């Protein structure tokens, strides 16, 4: 039940690799798993077996220019928050802003991950990213982050 | 050489011409234009919607090579005069293999209380009468929306030697413009009547005329 | 023709106001604005060249934090009225660590033979005298380049409620425009005088005015 890369929210045409300790939406597979070029149909619930039957792990495939990836959306105070502003086909993204509650928070000339090393209650809000693919202004959807103790 | 086109094509959706929406004999068109179409993924698929309902009457134009090695690719939907003036939204949905999803674009007539244009003709200044041509002026003001058409005639024939300013936002939120017809002075001195013709939804029969001559 | 740039700061270079270049009581400025400066490389360097010859004396403002968490930095080069009119080029060279190579932007007065505006004031149309307010019109035509300033005055003070159209290209390659002054009808009939003032490089003392009143 391990995703490589870790991102559970992915985009169409993203490569995913899946590690075991398969059932797709509770159903059998082709092989005993590499998703070369994801589609919306590859979303849903995933479980593992060869050992016991594993817990349920969700893979959301999205459609868009940009997707705000993270390892989760609920964090403890002082935990590190890693955001990736992922572009479709890893198309070069420039003048990237990460926003919180409608205000630009961090700006980058070239696409870069926005790693907050030490979370606080001030970091609670809705986030999205945006940027330029060539001359085209594109934004990802929002995601709610909430910070607890 | 070729450009990179990283973001794929872009859509520009244009309205009908004011005069085409307002005269029943003419045919108003919404025009969806797609630019930055690459040579490698040149196909564009169009879906057209009127207030969300799909319509199939659109015309597909041959794609046009531009002087930067992209295609300009266009679809033209004729529309019903009354629908456009009643504020129906026209949606152009554009699909291309270089996009992650369809681009959708919408257009309707500007919203807000239509206001009737007031039309006023103004003879040349006395200081212009020394010149060989004179300027006859048509002031059109107090109108909303800005969509409007202005033309000149004399004695049942069109007068085409004119120029019209774009509409300008006035301080009460209405629009005004001026149109200037340039005529040979002899023609004005002879007592010929010139006429300013204005078309706008808020006018009666979408039409009005004011006239101007030597007094 | 030019291979497109990546991300980094961007530069916008702005000319002086026309009215500032023409009246010697005013001080005309060329303004060089750098946006999308990151916090990681916030240091920005302005070199300023007139026709090729570097100048100093440019007054650089301190970087201001923008709501989108980028820095914006402005440099303001004061310009000599006659240098602008004779058409000398002004060059902003912006240097910064995020830029692979410095960005250069150049501006100057539009080129071409200057042409003197003719100015004619036009009273309200007879049909308009029905209304509570009325329109005094100032027609300005035959000017080049399009750089111009137009104002309405009365009893030495600037009139409030007037709008001026953008410059329109007439068929001879010159420009015209119209300016509309709106006044209460009382003031017109009571017989006050209103002046339309025009500042353009090709007028004697870069100035002319034309009066307008009932008679
Ligand atoms: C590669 O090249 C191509 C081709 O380029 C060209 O060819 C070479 C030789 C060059 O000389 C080049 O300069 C030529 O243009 C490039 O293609 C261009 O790409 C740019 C974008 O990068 C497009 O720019 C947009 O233009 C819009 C206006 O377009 C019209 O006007 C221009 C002239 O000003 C014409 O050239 C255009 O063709 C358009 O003309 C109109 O066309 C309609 C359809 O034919 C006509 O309507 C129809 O008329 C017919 C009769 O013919 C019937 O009667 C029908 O009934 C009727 O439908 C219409 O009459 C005609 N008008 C004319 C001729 O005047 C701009 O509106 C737009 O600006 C908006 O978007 C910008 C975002 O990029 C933004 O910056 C602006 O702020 C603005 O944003 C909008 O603002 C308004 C309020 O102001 C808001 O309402 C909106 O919300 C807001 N946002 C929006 C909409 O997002 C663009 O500037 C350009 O049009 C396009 N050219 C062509 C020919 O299509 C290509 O980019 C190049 N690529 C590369 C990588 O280099
Ligand atoms: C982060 O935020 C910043 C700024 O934040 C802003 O504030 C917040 C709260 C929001 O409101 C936000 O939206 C605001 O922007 C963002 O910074 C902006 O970045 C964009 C680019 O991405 C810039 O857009 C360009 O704007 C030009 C016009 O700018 C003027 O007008 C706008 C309003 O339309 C104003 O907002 C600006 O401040 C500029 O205003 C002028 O300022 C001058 C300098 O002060 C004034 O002149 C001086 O006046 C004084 C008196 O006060 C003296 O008299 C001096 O003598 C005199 O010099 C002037 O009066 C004033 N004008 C006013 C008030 O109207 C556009 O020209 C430009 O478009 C060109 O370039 C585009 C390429 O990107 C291209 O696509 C266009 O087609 C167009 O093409 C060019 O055309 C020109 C000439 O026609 C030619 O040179 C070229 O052929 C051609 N191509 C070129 C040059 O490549 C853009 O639209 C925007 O200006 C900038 N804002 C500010 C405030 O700096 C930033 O983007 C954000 N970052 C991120 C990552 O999100
Ligand atoms: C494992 O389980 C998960 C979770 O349940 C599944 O995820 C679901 O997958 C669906 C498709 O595979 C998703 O559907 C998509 O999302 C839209 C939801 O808003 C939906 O509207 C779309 O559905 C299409 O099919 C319908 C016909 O039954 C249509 O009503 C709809 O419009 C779409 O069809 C197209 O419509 C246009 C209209 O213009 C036509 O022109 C086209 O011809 C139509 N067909 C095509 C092919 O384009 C949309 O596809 C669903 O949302 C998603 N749910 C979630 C929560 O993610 C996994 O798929 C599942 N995996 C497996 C292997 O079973
Ligand atoms: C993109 O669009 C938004 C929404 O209006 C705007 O604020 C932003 O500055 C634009 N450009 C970039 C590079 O984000
Ligand atoms: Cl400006």
């Amino acid at each position: 039940v391990f995703l490589e890369p870790q991102w559970y929210r992915v985009l169409e045409k993203d490569s995913v690799t899946l590690k075991c300790q398969w059932f797709h939406n509770e159903s059998l597979i082709s092989s005993q798993y590499f998703i070369d070029a994801a589609t919306v149909d590859d979303s849903g619930e995933y479980r593992c077996q060869t050992s016991t039957l594993s817990d349920p792990v969700q893979l959301e495939v999205h459609i868009g220019w940009l997707l705000l990836q993270a390892p989760r959306w609920v964090f403890k105070e002082e935990d590190p928050i890693h955001l990736r502003c992922h572009s479709w086909k890893n198309t070069a993204l420039h003048k990237v802003t990460y926003l919180q509650n409608g205000k630009g928070r961090k700006y980058f000339h070239h696409n870069s991950d926005f790693y907050i090393p030490k979370a606080t209650l001030k970091d609670s809000g809705s986030y999205f990213c945006r940027g330029l693919v060539g001359s085209k202004n594109v934004s990802s959807e929002t995601v709610q982050i909430t910070i607890t103790q | 050489p070729a450009p990179e086109l990283l973001g794929g094509p872009s859509v520009f959706l244009f309205p009908p011409k004011p005069k085409d929406t307002l005269m029943i004999s003419r045919t108003p068109e919404v025009t969806c234009v797609v630019v930055d179409v690459s040579h490698e993924d040149p196909e564009v698929k169009f879906n057209w919607y009127v207030d969300g309902v799909e319509v199939h009457n659109a015309k597909t134009k041959p794609r046009e090579e531009q002087w930067n090695s992209t295609y300009r690719v266009v679809s033209v939907l004729t529309v019903l005069h009354q629908d456009w003036l009643n504020g129906k939204e026209y949606k152009c949905k554009v699909s291309n293999k270089a996009l992650p999803a369809p681009i959708e674009k919408t257009i309707s007539k500007a919203k807000g209380q239509p206001r009737e244009p007031q039309v006023y003709t103004l003879p040349p200044s006395r200081d212009e009468l020394t010149k060989n041509q004179v300027s006859l002026t048509c002031l059109v003001k107090g109108f909303y929306p800005s969509d409007i058409a202005v033309e000149w005639e004399s004695n049942g024939q069109p007068e085409n030697n004119y120029k019209t300013t774009p509409p300008v936002l006035d301080s009460d939120g209405s629009f005004f413009l001026y149109s200037k017809l340039t005529v040979d002075k002899s023609r004005w001195q002879q007592g010929n009547v010139f006429s300013c013709s204005v078309m706008h939804e808020a006018l009666h029969n979408h039409y009005t005329q004011k006239s101007l001559s030597l007094s």
